[PDB]
């Protein structure tokens, strides 16, 4: 279906993202 | 759905002016505390997320003119040192970046006409901001070279006020839309806008004049988009009309990347309706995963949606409703772990919905 497709592109994309993000140690506020 | 939160606290910020935006930080480390950020009025105030419902007054900015009326705010990090930063913009069209640390002013930016309605943070390079304006352009600034990089707009831009705007998950192309009813598309990944954020990277800069969008349609709404979010290789958006919609540009089977700039076909493949939502300027929201979305009402509501459930009406979750929150819910932000959900109002009330 359109929607499976379409959510396995949002959780390979939203996956890199949390990898980009769980290399970084922004500091805190 | 299955998605359930309790009301844990609230409070109102003693300037009693409408508050128009609210963002997490989700920037910050796991483990490290829950920060939001609200505007409104000539006021940027951040605050900390603790258990039992504590929601912790950190700093207030407070802008030297009165007359100043911020309407968004968005989160980004230096590059080279890990420091948080924070954009803020309103109706005096002036971009301030915030150093949310010491709750100064770093640097501003002038350049755009006329009301800023939106900041976006580009999800890749954090020096990327867009603004979106009253002028009918979208801007797009490199903060780490104080360098114009694209004006957005001319012979087939926007038409009236740009309300909202945003980047794609891999931040390869931008969606706008606006008072003209029209939702327009920008693709950042061109030999031509690829060369122009390195140019500002080398760098009087020579700013790109960006008169065409990749796609354009005014066949979604039948007024002012007032937001627009994407979801995968679709799109949400919506009007005053009470309802979200889902579409994509070009017929069913046609792929995001391989559709021309004069693609006259649209599709809607879904709309999540509500209630009492038929005035203009309120935001839509949704969490890290694109798992929930949420959106206020101009009486206190707050809806959310279950977006791995297919059908939008079997989506709906319990709205959530507190006696004494009925004032507009301007925007909502869930913390980057969706654990917490906050809504702000045009009374300056903040609400704080907790995952159950
Ligand atoms: C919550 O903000 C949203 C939400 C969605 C899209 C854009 C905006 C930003 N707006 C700020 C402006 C505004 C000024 N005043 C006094 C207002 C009072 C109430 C509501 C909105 C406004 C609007 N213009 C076009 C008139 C657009």
């Amino acid at each position: 279906s359109m929607f499976s497709s379409n959510r396995q592109k949002i959780l390979e994309r939203t996956e890199i993202l949390n990898q980009e993000w769980k290399q970084r140690r922004i500091q805190p506020v | 759905c299955k998605y359930s939160f309790k009301c844990v606290n609230s409070l109102k910020e003693d300037h009693n002016q409408p508050l128009f935006g609210v963002q997490f930080n989700w920037h910050s480390k796991e483990g490290d505390p829950l920060v939001f950020a609200t505007v409104g009025s000539n006021r940027v105030t951040l605050y900390e997320c603790h258990s039992q419902g504590e929601i912790r007054l950190l700093q207030s900015y407070v802008d030297a003119d009165a007359d100043e009326n911020f309407y968004t705010c968005a989160w980004t990090y230096d590059s080279n040192t890990s420091h948080p930063l924070l954009a803020v913009a309103g109706s005096r069209g002036i971009i301030r970046i915030i150093n949310p640390i010491t709750m100064q002013c770093i640097k501003h930016y002038v350049g755009h006409g006329n009301a800023i309605n939106e900041l976006k943070f580009h999800p890749r390079d954090p020096n990327l901001l867009l603004s979106v304006s009253k002028d009918h352009a979208l801007r797009l600034w490199n903060i780490q070279t104080d360098t114009l990089v694209a004006i957005f707009g001319g012979v087939e831009g926007h038409r009236d006020e740009v309300l909202s705007a945003d980047y794609d998950l891999l931040g390869e192309k931008i969606m706008s839309c606006g008072m003209d009813h029209s939702l327009k598309l920008w693709r950042i990944n061109s030999k031509r806008m690829m060369n122009a954020i390195k140019e500002s990277y080398d760098y009087p800069f020579i700013s790109q004049k960006i008169h065409f969008p990749d796609f354009s349609t005014r066949d979604i709404h039948r007024n002012y988009v007032d937001c627009v979010r994407w979801l995968g290789d679709l799109i949400l958006s919506k009007s005053c009309e009470n309802a979200i919609v889902c579409w994509k540009p070009g017929k069913m089977e046609d792929d995001i990347d391989k559709i021309k700039p004069s693609e006259s076909n649209v599709t809607i493949l879904g709309r999540f309706d509500y209630s009492q939502c038929d005035i203009w300027y309120m935001r839509f929201s949704m969490d890290f995963w694109q798992k929930m979305l949420a959106l206020g009402n101009q009486v206190g509501k707050l809806y959310v949606w279950d977006l791995e459930v297919e059908d939008p009406h079997k989506a709906k979750c319990t709205t959530l409703t507190h006696h004494k929150c009925g004032a507009a819910i301007r925007q909502t932000s869930f913390s980057r772990d969706s654990s917490i959900l906050i809504a702000v109002c045009d009374d300056a009330s903040i609400w704080r919905w907790d995952r159950l």
